[PDB]
């Protein structure tokens, strides 16, 4: 429990620890984002087309 | 309030600075 | 039914505790000894004599920790803001199981953007922690338990109220996005692939 034993090894892991919750996070704001936007384009290109994919995924189940 | 706790906190450290002697 | 003074966050202190857990603590001998009259300084040195590690519950007994009797019984004093951030501050310099009960603590009492403000800073400390589970003891860190604070339900055997999430503070413009003390992603994987083809020649 001594904190400052071998300052790189763990510098090193606390750096991965970082780097993976920096990951997690980025993986989170680019995956709403790509939805919302889908999404968005989804409602800006036309009602008719909007109801082609609703039509589609009715389609694709039901 | 607060500053009495820095007086414990410092004597607490001062202590320990002894142990460690 | 009768309300005390209510926290920053909202919530009565009694409602946060479960039941279950807070009996369990009223029960235990150490609290009934340790935690009669104790001033903030007190406190202080019930910690740094009697924490060495940090968990809600421990064992088939389901004693509880130290730690969570000492939170609770700095959730009952409901101390100011300043203070406990100069506690955390000046304790957390000189040791960490002070800064884990003072953000445990902040993340019960506090509201969202207080809490994220204050605490993710220190997902820079790495300083680590023995954390006792239901089974075993786990090694941890100082950063992983800010993590778990920010992104966990139950923590330390305590349910923890339901956050505003960050982006929704984000797109709302309240708050500017986290900043790690490192860059954002690829500029850290430009960086660091640069330095290693040049150390290695």
């Amino acid at each position: 429990t001594t904190d400052d034993v071998d300052p790189e090894a763990e510098y090193a892991a606390w750096k991965l620890r970082e780097l993976r919750r920096l990951r997690r996070e980025r993986d989170a704001i680019e995956a709403r984002e790509r939805e919302l936007a889908e999404l968005e384009r989804r409602r800006n290109l036309t009602e008719e087309e909007r109801r082609a994919e609703d039509e589609a995924h009715l389609a694709k189940q039901k | 309030t607060a500053e009495e706790v820095h007086a414990r906190i410092e004597f607490l450290w001062q202590r320990e600075q002894e142990k460690k002697k | 039914g009768s309300s005390g003074p209510l926290a920053p966050n909202g919530l009565n202190p009694a409602t946060i505790m479960e039941k279950a857990v807070r009996e369990r603590i009223v029960e235990s001998y150490f609290w009934k000894e340790q935690c009669f009259g104790v001033n903030e300084a007190d406190i202080v040195d019930r910690v740094v004599e009697h924490v060495r590690f940090v968990g809600g519950v421990t064992g088939v007994t389901q004693k509880p920790s130290p730690f969570l009797c000492l939170a609770f019984k700095l959730l009952q004093l409901a101390p100011g803001d300043d203070i406990l951030k100069e506690y955390l501050y000046f304790g957390g310099e000189k040791f960490k199981y002070l800064r884990a009960l003072a953000a445990f603590y902040i993340r019960l009492t506090r509201p969202d953007k207080e809490v994220y403000t204050l605490l993710e800073p220190f997902l820079e400390d790495r300083r680590k922690l023995r954390r006792k589970g239901k089974n075993g003891t786990s090694l941890t860190y100082m950063d992983e338990f800010i993590d778990d604070l920010l992104t966990k339900d139950r923590v330390c055997s305590t349910s923890l109220w339901k956050m505003r999430r960050r982006d929704i503070l984000e797109d709302l413009d309240l708050l500017e996005p986290r900043v790690s003390p490192l860059g954002s992603l690829e500029d850290i994987l430009e960086e660091e692939e640069q330095a290693a083809k040049n150390e290695d020649g």
